[PDB]
């Protein structure tokens, strides 16, 4: 869930 | 009110801790098994039929304040143990024979702000020496490989790691009821979105895990079994190949304790909505999320 992945 | 359908901001689903525990006697239990850094109650609810010395499945949810597809998914899969218990023969069988504890929302905190100030939000929402900036990832806080990769040094960071491993109120108190409880736990499964992912260790570093073969073929009947409903496809793998590197994890700490059966579930979608995903969307993710929870859930059975 890390932005943008 | 609450309902399983919308999501559900925390003072609802602190209410609804205590009445559908409270409704369900027989099949439910409460507890908390830490306070959060704001003082909220990280409450676990013990679901099964009470017996001496039975083995548990546990599962977390909210992990990361943002994803409430999550938190949804844990009082789904909840409601959905006490209706089919003594109607679906697998539910049935299920909390006869183990546990599953339920935690329903590990970072209560960030939660409460995704509904109060931002709704993209991740870490928890504990202060920081020398800055202002808030929060610690909970999912780099655990003592796996602590802070050496996939990880901020920076609390400005969203992936900031903590002061120390378990430096935060939530990660140690989860950290400790499962050592404290490591003879009964027998898999750990930890919530998330979004990616469409079941993930097994390792994350930490590019190592694989000695039960990797096992691993990866559960992972990849669990995900066949998801797909029969709509057709939904997940991927599956190791953490560290299958989206990247990442230390600090629950779930390879978990692993590492012990805990043979680990994963990390990535719920719908891909991105369209990513998470925001529509209320409209939360009874057919949880649905199909079911059958992978209870195909593992059956696996870990014959496999004590
Ligand atoms: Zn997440």
């Amino acid at each position: 869930x890390i932005y943008a992945f | 009110g609450h309902s399983y359908e919308k999501y559900n901001n925390w003072e609802t689903i602190e209410a609804w801790t205590k009445q559908v525990t409270s409704e369900n006697p027989d099949l439910i239990s409460r507890t908390a098994i830490g306070t959060t850094f704001l003082g909220n109650n990280i409450y676990l609810l013990k679901v099964g039929k009470p017996g001496p010395n039975k083995p548990a499945i546990f599962m977390d949810c909210g992990f990361h304040a943002r994803e409430w597809i999550s938190h949804a998914f844990c009082q789904w899969f909840v409601r959905e143990a006490v209706l089919t218990y003594g109607y679906e023969s697998h539910m049935t069988e299920f909390l006869n024979k183990l546990d599953f504890y339920v935690l329903p929302v590990l970072n209560i905190d960030g939660y409460i702000y995704t509904w109060t100030k931002n709704r993209m939000w991740r870490k928890t929402r504990s202060t920081n020496a020398g800055t202002t900036c808030i929060g610690t990832d909970p999912n780099r806080n655990f003592d796996a490989g602590w802070c050496t990769t996939g990880a901020s040094t920076d609390p400005c960071d969203e992936t900031y790691c903590g002061s120390a491993a378990e430096s935060e109120k939530e990660t140690k108190a989860l950290a400790d009821f499962i050592r404290n409880n490591l003879s009964s736990i027998k898999a750990y499964l930890t919530i998330h979105s979004y990616s469409q992912m079941i993930l097994y260790p390792y994350s930490y570093d590019y190592k694989l895990p000695e039960n990797n073969a096992e691993l990866n073929n559960l992972a990849k009947a669990a995900v066949k079994e998801l797909a029969t409903l709509y057709g939904t496809k997940y991927t599956y793998g190791p953490g560290a190949t299958t989206i990247y590197p990442a230390a600090g994890g629950s779930d390879d700490w978990a692993y590492d304790q012990g805990i043979k059966y680990s994963f990390t579930f990535e719920l719908r979608d891909k991105g369209r909505y990513g998470f925001i995903l529509p209320e409209s969307q939360i009874q057919a993710t949880c649905e199909e999320t079911m059958l992978a929870i209870k195909y593992v859930t059956n696996y870990v059975l014959g496999h004590l």
